[PDB]
């Protein structure tokens, strides 16, 4: 039982309490809508700095919430769908489902290059009744670690990221076993990033309006392709 | 215009269809384990204001009730029993609106 357990419990709890809520409505601004994917954006300023909380929803046919979160968390397949990371490695293994990752992002010219140091944890939220669906969550939030101190090559960004997945199942035809034609993954994705620098907003917001849709479309499509023909992992 | 009775409800990916006690009242549907446990908290309810009631074309016993991404899957014992439930839910919804 590692030293971040209470911290992990608090982060997961906060996301499960406040991130699943459907759209502060008009406080959130829809910036991209493509099929079932909707990307919302908010422009907040607190403590002398302006930030841009990101929230997106998506419905993905033929995959379970368990499968989506597995592929989002598994560092071994990151290179197969992620396109902004330059390099990364596991700084520390805290448990079978919790690791500390250090990664550098490719420089979005002409802004300074960013690196990030975060704990990545995947956990199941058990269903309390037969009516409540099984929820899986991956939380990525920044932490400090002596092996990945601040450097003068990158700007250290602070993140609080969560992907929350729920599996909707429809009755199959007759008395048949469930197939992938009967499952739908409800994805809620939130990202609160502090860039840590002084890059102009127009560049930071245009880049976010461009990279978040591309990542969700590419990541979910990737999960669909890897699970095709495979037995369902609920 | 309220109604209650046993109906087969799709629950989760383990149990699938299970008999449950359904109650139409207060512009909503509520379901319980059985009639005996009505005075013991509802297991799930759905408001009918913006609900669509779609009968299944191939499963003549099945009718679905959806409010946005939230969906109930219900089976009566035969098409005759299904139509009575469908008509009751539409009449109750309309008289409540």
């Amino acid at each position: 039982t590692h030293r971040f357990v209470q911290k992990v419990e608090e982060m997961v709890q906060n996301h499960m309490t406040y991130s699943l809520q459907d759209v502060g409505d008009a406080n959130w601004q829809l910036v991209v809508e493509e099929g079932e994917m909707k990307v919302y954006r908010r422009e907040v300023e607190e403590n002398g700095i302006v930030l841009d909380p990101l929230k997106a929803t998506h419905a993905v046919k033929g995959v379970t919430g368990h499968e989506v979160c597995n592929y989002f968390w598994n560092v071994d397949v990151r290179n197969d769908w992620e396109t902004t990371i330059e390099n990364f490695h596991v700084v520390e293994t805290l448990a079978d489902n919790a690791i500390i990752i250090y990664q550098t992002h490719k420089r979005v010219w002409p802004a300074s290059q960013r690196d990030v140091l975060y704990l990545s944890v995947i956990r199941k939220i058990p269903a309390l009744t037969e009516n409540d669906p099984e929820t899986w969550i991956v939380c990525n939030f920044s932490v400090d670690h002596d092996s990945a101190p601040l450097n003068n090559r990158c700007v250290r960004a602070k993140i609080n990221v969560a992907m929350i997945c729920q599996t909707l199942v429809s009755p199959p035809e007759g008395n048949q076993e469930i197939s992938r034609d009967n499952i739908l993954c409800k994805i809620t994705y939130v990202a609160n990033v502090n860039p840590g620098g002084w890059a102009p907003a127009s560049v930071l917001r245009a880049v976010a309006k461009r990279e978040y849709p591309k990542f969700l479309k590419r990541f979910t499509s990737y999960v669909q392709e890897k699970t095709a023909g495979k037995p369902i992992l609920f | 215009v309220e109604r209650c009775g046993v109906l087969s409800k799709w629950t989760n990916y383990i149990h699938g269809w299970q008999d449950r006690w359904v109650v139409l009242k207060n512009n909503a549907l509520s379901y319980y384990k059985s009639e005996d446990e009505t005075e013991y908290g509802c297991r799930g309810s759905i408001c009918l204001s913006k609900a669509v009631i779609t009968p299944h074309d191939f499963d003549e016993c099945r009718f679905d009730i959806s409010v946005n991404d939230s969906v109930w899957y219900l089976r009566a014992q035969d098409p005759d029993h299904r139509q009575q439930w469908i008509d009751a839910i539409e009449q109750h919804k309309t008289e409540s609106g």
